[PDB]
């Protein structure tokens, strides 16, 4: 499910998806699926100083929590657009991921998004 | 919406002639649905809805078969996970048995199901839920390397210590002493005697056998083998499974298995001895101050663990591999804090130490700070007082693990 770890130089620490490339971003790293297939996932994750927006959803998330909302938008025919943002705190700051792929059936579970959330940190 | 598998529980449940108790066949069918179940959090929904998870935990009955339903549902269950808690809370009003006898007894039920929860979802995590055996047990059953690393035989199965050897223990008779400790006097001597084969055999005995737990349906199928579990324990610590390898290897080399019995017996007897226990031999004390399981468990859960829990968990291998490396982590950070000058006798005895190399991973120290490392892991660390033993012996552990037959997945 996931392979090597990254480290960027901002501090955040995660691991790649398996399946997916990853590139370094201004504040974290971008995932996008492999191949070339009609409708792939997009993870990305930040380390964020400011706070989430205030009264969004909450989760229990591994050991902490998390908030977040999953919005939607017209899409095609793979279906609406759908993405997930989601943070937890890292001390004084934040880790934030967000992610999106399509569906014709609803609201995608965004499992794979919420395990790179979970096992991200900061150092 | 029900499942495939809620309908079937919820028909063996309305069939069954007895309403408090299913029958140990009906048990064990329910107990392979579960395990088979590609939708288990529906299920659960599915089964509490009706009323009938409660049910199902109230009527499964001896122990052995309500840990392996209670485990195989904590341990696929994910978002449904606070229900099917909740009602197992619930029936637990009729049973206050659940899970607590046998190798169980010092682990209430609701912390049976926390403990299984929790590993499960390490195991996922860290990426030790499966593993193919690559090695098989010994069967001795005395002498050096007779103790669960070799074996496979855990503590807890171990049988009672002879009530003439107990007693004798107590008053410390010298003969008796000694055959329940540490089996070696000259280190060296012992690895004289094993050739180059011999010492890799041991190696890949101790690694490629399935870890000894003691919750064995907390796994998605059968148990990982050891070696799965040290190098995740390796990624978790920024350590290297040769290093874990390495100073288990060495324990185990000093561990026989009358040790592994009086080690845990003597931990949950009356006296609630502070032994070193299992395969990394980890003090009872030592994994409680230093929150040793921090990796595998949550904090509350480990916060209401009793001490002869702890002791338990230090027998199972994956809790004990964990425990090992984080403690061994735990002495590489400290050695990092410490001013050399005033560690004399310790640059004397490893005299290209580098304090500072020890904050990184083991690929980069300089070998005196594995032998050193090794000296304070058997003894306090960082006092500047040295076991004149225990580095040579780790460090040949070390080249073991470092031949290129020794392969990590
Ligand atoms: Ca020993
Ligand atoms: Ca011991
Ligand atoms: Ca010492």
């Amino acid at each position: 499910d996931f392979d090597k770890t990254l480290t960027h130089p901002n501090g955040l620490v995660v691991e790649r998806p398996v399946g997916f490339d990853a590139r370094r971003s201004a504040e974290g790293f971008r995932f996008d699926e492999g191949g070339k297939l009609r409708n792939p996932r997009q993870l990305e994750v930040q380390r964020q100083d400011a706070p989430p927006p205030p009264d969004l959803a909450s989760r229990r998330l591994g050991d902490g929590e998390a908030r977040y909302k999953v919005e939607e938008d017209d899409g095609g025919s793979a279906g609406s657009e759908y993405r997930l943002w989601a943070a937890k705190p890292a001390g004084a700051r934040w880790i934030v991921v967000s992610a999106s792929e399509q569906s014709e059936d609803g609201e995608p579970t965004f499992a794979l998004a919420w395990a790179l959330l979970e096992r991200a940190r900061l150092q | 919406h029900m499942t495939a598998t809620s309908d079937l529980i919820e028909s063996l449940i309305s069939y069954s002639w007895d309403d408090w108790q299913v029958t140990r066949q009906e048990a064990r069918r329910v107990i392979a649905a579960i395990r088979n179940d590609n939708v288990p959090d529906a299920t659960i929904a599915a089964l509490d809805k009706s009323g009938s998870l409660i049910k199902l935990f109230q009527r499964v009955g001896p122990p052995e078969l309500a840990r392996s339903l209670i485990a195989s549902i904590a341990g696929r269950t994910t978002m449904q996970r606070y229900q099917a808690r909740n009602a197992l809370i619930r029936s637990l009003i009729n049973n206050p048995l659940g899970t607590q006898t046998d190798n169980w007894i010092y682990f209430p039920t609701i912390t049976f199901f926390d403990i299984c929860a929790d590993l499960a979802d390490a195991a996922g995590r860290l990426g030790f839920a499966a593993a193919g055996a690559t090695g098989v047990a010994s069967q001795a059953i005395q002498g050096p390397f007779s103790g669960v690393g070799a074996t496979g035989v855990n503590p807890t199965d171990l049988p009672s210590i002879a009530f003439g050897d107990q007693l004798k223990l107590l008053n410390k008779d010298p003969a008796t002493v000694t055959k329940y400790s540490n089996p070696l006097g000259d280190l060296g001597a012992y690895l004289s005697q094993l050739s180059p084969q011999d010492k890799l055999n041991q190696a890949q005995t101790l690694v490629g056998q399935p870890i000894s737990t003691l919750f064995p349906d907390a796994y998605p199928g059968n148990p990982p083998s050891r070696a799965k579990v040290m190098s995740a324990a390796a990624r978790k610590y920024d350590l290297t499974p040769q290093l874990i390898g390495a100073i288990i290897l060495a324990e185990q080399r000093d561990q026989t298995r009358d040790e592994d019995a009086k080690d845990y017996q003597a931990a949950v007897s009356i006296k609630s001895a502070n032994t070193s226990i299992g395969l990394g031999q980890v003090v009872v004390s030592t994994a409680i101050k230093y929150e040793l399981f921090t990796d595998l468990l949550g904090q509350p859960v480990r916060r209401g663990l009793s001490r002869k829990a702890v002791a338990t968990l230090l027998a199972s291998d994956e809790f004990n591999i964990f425990a090992t490396a984080r403690y061994i982590r735990y002495v590489a950070n400290l050695a990092s804090q410490q001013d050399l000058r005033k560690l004399p006798k310790t640059r004397g005895a490893f005299p290209s130490i580098d304090l500072r190399a020890y904050a990184g991973n083991p690929r980069n120290w300089p070998r005196d700070n594995v032998r050193a490392l090794a000296s304070e892991y058997t003894s306090r660390p960082w006092d500047d007082n040295l076991s004149p033993g225990w580095p040579m012996f780790v460090d040949d552990a070390y080249a073991t693990f470092l031949d290129p037959g020794m392969r990590f997945p």
